[PDB]
């Protein structure tokens, strides 16, 4: 009853048959910006079915010495579809996200994934006092790999990362995880090219293991923006 | 608070509303 | 559902429960939810009327503690033949909450904070023979980020036509004034996954809205024939606090005030590969009663 | 005028005083409040979220190997798999938890705890465990006979891959202290041990070593008081670029 | 008597405190209030009056030549005439305005601006311009293709010799800062550029070079806060005859 | 204000009346 | 502001002042009150409980021999057995009593006292005593003729093995002082003497020497005031391990 | 007591209830 799920957004749809109950982050659902919280006075564009639809990132190979993967939002979508064109032509954006993470294997495989969405994941670098530069943070669509996922690459702890909106993909139980993210900012709208607000982290807490034949197990991420507004129309940079 | 600004007041330690279910039960059903 | 909790919850008595289809102790961690198994559902309980108040773990009480944010000893003397980097009877301080790690780790338990800052300035003095301690007058002028900070003790930026100054003596009680919530956003960004400017050579992690301003502190007195070491300590108490989106606490030691870089200690505890100090085996009990 | 006299405690700066002070910016209008998701109004909301225990706090467990306990098939019955030190104040498996870090800002604590264990083997892996909580007073129980005489739960693996071991509040008075003496009568909580109830039976194509992840949260009868500084952070020098704030 | 105790902050002199103090002339009767024209009760009344931009802040523009922009007939289409740096805090064309000087006594600002351009050619001079406001994020647009994709107004010269380019408040949060970093995401406003929409066509007896005067005011949604000293005045010595006040 | 003179009082920061039209629209029509 | 002025006594620390002071732990929630048996709300509850006099405060009476008075058979009539000094302040038989120790924390006292004497011979032992209280002014009465002219009780041994000698409050004004001058008119209470009314007659198989235990309490008209330190404890050095509290 | 905590108050010297019979007459009849 909570294991089958169809997520229809736009011209996209995802069915899954081994799901958990999906996660609404902090009990919140995405909405458009109301008038008593609006700041920018020009009329926003709301390209509803053109941008509020699933976008599927490149799959990553799930291996024995995997540390973990991360994508920063909206940086992982700033060059994809009509979401990316609205990002490049406008100054302000505001959206929630519906993240669906896919990973399946056989009933002889084991492994657990912590699929966690981290708000304002300011990263740190290891064994230096120089801050992480622009190319170390803005990885784009491909995302990055965790250097030290045990501390979440910021001196904190992976053990306490369940305070953040998360699910698990335990291969014994399910093969997908779904997190519904609202707008998470101290600001109503934001400049999407210099600020990331959600980091989707996907972490091998229990590694992949089997004794049957070794197929490739990938992990696929489908991200749907939800309730996109855009202000400040200009040329594309 | 004899000051004219409302942020000048003392600490407000009487906010006993909780909602643990936005962190412990964030699921939709 | 949001409700008002003033004491911890009571316990109901329970009985033998042997019912099919009902497994309160079985849970699904894969959903992302915390276990809802009650103590009445796992073991057989009694009725306990629980009167333990929950008011000390309030976020107001957890954060409204006056904590040290700044500390400068500076030599108070005649500075006509000193270096270029010395504090010539004055100092400037770009206000942050990230220099002293007790307040830093406590504020970094949250992603967003909205609070009024209650600033307490505690000045102490030592003779740099001994002849007595002077009752010196100090000026702490609040210069916002965007204005001009002074370059001398007797510069003419200290006249403070619009900048808010406080004039206080050492023999007085400590100087106390409240700084409001001064962010251009609705909350301060404790963590900022972003870059401060539109070019790609900005600073990572430092939201410019988060910075309060500068705190320029001078000694209004002219110099005596002898020198003194004047130490100024600044204490911040957050108040009228709203907090959002709690975070994992930092386990590794801080390296810098500018970033979340991590090295860890050399061995456990709080090392990069071992946060908890080791034991012999998973079936070894360290403090076992003999 | 009004005849006054100064009391003892006049002119002191207590760091926990609660008074009104002078506004430094008169007629300042703050930024209007916006709804931000995930507001915390009491730190006992955070303490009730489950978080991973480092039960495998051993050498040769590096990083994330410390967060899982590997169980295998055994050829002897009734064998101990792991035990968990319930000492929160001293550095054990419960320190780096949400219930562990927030409680180390306090001296006294009270209320029930819940341990959750998620089995992360294959679907074909079957097994039964017994998770025993033992009240204090004796040694930690090494055999299953001795351990099951206390509070326990017997768990069958399957479609629901998790149990909760409620650790009940069983104490003399209302609170316990975070004393450095772990063996004190006002600080010792007891022991949690896990045994094979039957065995881990896997087929030949499943991995023969399966993992448990241990979680711990607090219940809603949990309480904390007497706030103190945390032992979990410290410094002996200045941080880097902290001199640049004065330049 | 009344038992009292002194708080921290007792005996300090904050320069922004708001208290009553002792009258130095008891029973003094002030001069009766007379109606004087032009009373200001809020400094946002002054900020809404338009005042001249120095768009021609270049060398060889001396004095009042800086207040006007000379446009001429062009032989190429779609050409850039001028651009205006919207950086109020740093020294640009907006600093010596009524909206510019009063805002430099403050740190934070918010609300819409209006640029007014008066054409000061002959009656026989005709022409069309396009005045483009560009939100921040990229470079300043150099071609008319790039610039007209933002907020613009197309202006025909004639019987009404002025247009208003409303620069809308398009920002993330509520306020912007007067930071010395002009390129910051919390301080940069954007760019205003002007292009020939068609051309300046004059007859042979009109002057072939015509002038624009640029004005800027603030609207009534404009706001200022966090008062600071102004960078626009300073001194390193005493003024003349200031020693004569002590003699 | 325990002083007997009315000018001894604190600053009066509650005068929110405006009239921008005496500076922005000083025309007769 | 409020015009104030400081009185004499401003900034002093009187150790008996009664004011409110700053809480060091804000929003601290104390442990809930439990019913504990035996609550004392006034120290005059304790003073009304009887406790043993050391009437045998002599050499060769070692330890608990001091708490009992040995009486024997006599061959002369009307003989004095013991007398009790009623000087509470000076070190006599009444000092180490519940009425004696609590009263030495005070300077003034008032009200009636009761002396109880329990006969602790055999069942076969018979006898009669006379317990005489004498008001002050003269010497202590040595013969029974002289002593029985005051307040007395004649006691026959038997099934009820105890009498009470009420020592009535017979004083000039309301209170008496605990002066070091025992012979003062504002401190002397009087004398209590015991005589053989008939004799102690025992048989040959009973022990020929029998014991009395003397008790003293205060009545409910008893009162104490003017609190002072007690002479019953002192120190000239530090106690052992009191330096370890600083290490 | 201008402090927000109730234990901060001055000493409560108005508790005149007694029960000497729990120490002087602790017998059951």
């Amino acid at each position: 009853s909570d294991r089958v799920l169809q997520l229809k957004l736009g011209n996209s749809a995802i069915v899954t048959q081994e799901a958990a109950n999906y996660c609404c982050a902090y009990g919140e659902w995405p909405n458009y910006l109301p008038d008593h919280e609006a700041v920018a006075i020009d009329k926003p564009t709301q390209p509803e079915t053109a941008t509020d639809r699933f976008y599927t990132l490149k799959s990553v190979k799930w291996e024995a010495g995997s540390t973990g993967w991360w994508w920063k939002l909206p940086d992982a979508l700033n060059n994809i579809g009509m979401f990316g064109q609205n990002v490049q032509h406008h100054y302000l954006y505001r959206s929630g996200f519906l993240i669906h993470v896919q990973c399946n294997a056989t009933r002889f495989h084991q492994g657990a994934l912590l699929v966690v969405a981290i708000p304002e994941h300011q990263r740190g670098a290891h064994n230096t006092n120089t801050s992480p530069g622009f190319d170390d943070i803005m990885k784009g669509e491909e995302g990055g790999t965790f250097n030290h996922p045990y501390v979440l690459d910021d001196g904190t702890s992976l053990a306490c990362a369940t305070i953040f909106p998360h699910q698990w993909i335990n291969l014994r139980t399910n093969n997908s995880a779904t997190i519904v993210l609202p707008w998470m900012n101290a600001a109503p709208m934001d400049f999407p090219l210099r600020h990331n607000q959600w980091t989707l982290a996907i972490i091998p807490v229990v590694p992949l293991g089997t004794r049957t034949m070794s197929s490739m197990v990938p992990i696929t991420v489908s991200i749907a923006p939800m309730c996109c507004e855009f202000n400040g129309l200009r040329h594309a940079i | 608070n004899f000051y004219k600004d409302s942020y000048a007041a003392s600490a407000s330690k009487q906010d006993f509303s909780q909602d643990p279910s936005k962190f412990t039960e964030p699921v939709v059903e | 559902i949001e409700s008002i909790i003033k004491t911890a919850t009571d316990t109901v008595k329970s009985e033998i429960n042997a019912e099919l289809g009902v497994v309160p102790s079985l849970n699904a961690v894969e959903t992302g939810a915390t276990s809802n198994t009650e103590p009445e559902e796992a073991i057989q309980t009694r009725t306990v009327i629980n009167q333990h108040g929950v008011s000390e773990t309030l976020v107001e009480n957890f954060l409204s503690r006056a904590a040290l944010v700044s500390k400068r000893s500076f030599e108070y003397k005649d500075h006509t033949s000193s270096a270029a980097q010395t504090d010539k009877n004055f100092f400037k301080w770009t206000i942050n909450t990230r220099s002293f790690v007790q307040l830093r780790r406590k504020l970094e338990l949250f992603t967003y904070l909205r609070f009024d800052a209650e600033i307490t300035i505690l000045t102490t003095v030592a003779v740099n023979t001994y002849m007595g301690l002077p009752n010196l007058t100090l000026q702490a002028m609040f210069v916002p980020t965007g204005a001009l900070t002074p370059e001398k003790q007797d510069s003419f930026h200290w006249q403070s036509g619009s900048n808010a100054s406080v004039f206080f003596k050492i023999s007085d009680p400590p100087a106390r004034m409240t700084i409001p919530f001064m962010c251009i956003n609705s909350a301060y960004s404790v963590f900022y996954d972003g870059f401060a400017g539109f070019e790609k050579s900005g600073l990572y992690g430092i939201n410019p809205a988060d910075t309060i301003g500068n705190l320029c502190v001078r000694i209004v007195n002219e110099h005596q024939p002898v020198g003194f070491t004047v130490t100024v300590r600044v204490y911040m108490k957050p108040k009228h606090i709203k907090a959002w989106a709690p975070r994992p606490p930092r386990t590794l030691p801080y390296m810098s005030i500018a970033n979340a870089n991590y090295k860890g200690k050399k061995r456990a505890p709080n090392a990069l590969n071992a946060i908890i100090g080791n034991r012999d085996s998973v079936k070894t009990m360290p403090h076992n009663i003999v | 005028g009004v005849p006054t006299y100064l009391l003892p405690g006049s002119g002191q700066f207590l760091t926990t005083d609660d008074h009104s002070s002078a506004p430094v910016l008169p007629c300042f209008n703050p930024t209007p409040e916006m709804h931000i998701p995930g507001q915390v109004r009491n730190m006992l909301e955070v303490v009730q979220v489950e978080s991973m225990m480092e039960i495998n706090n051993t050498e040769s467990a590096v990083g994330m190997e410390r967060l899982k306990v590997d169980i295998s098939a055994l050829t002897d019955v009734d064998q101990l798999l792991f035990n968990i030190p319930l000492d929160i104040q001293l550095d054990g498996p419960l320190r780096n938890t949400l219930v562990g870090n927030i409680s180390r800002y306090y001296t006294h604590w009270s209320g029930s705890l819940e341990m959750t264990f998620m089995f992360c083997g294959s679907f074909m892996a079957t097994g039964k465990l017994i998770l025993c909580y033992t009240p204090p007073g004796g040694s930690c129980p090494t055999t299953r006979e001795t351990a099951m005489l206390g509070t326990h739960i017997v768990w069958d693996f399957g479609l629901q891959s998790s149990v909760t071991l409620i650790i009940p509040w069983i104490s003399g008075s209302h609170y316990r202290m975070f004393n450095n003496d772990a063996k004190s009568t006002n600080a010792n909580v007891g022991y949690v041990t896990c045994f094979m109830q039957t065995n881990l039976i896997v087929p030949s194509e499943s991995s023969d070593t399966c993992s448990l992840i241990g979680f711990i949260a607090a219940k809603d009868d949990f309480s904390l008081r007497l706030m103190r500084d945390s032992p979990d952070i410290g410094q002996i020098d200045h941080l880097h670029a902290a001199e640049a704030a004065y330049q």
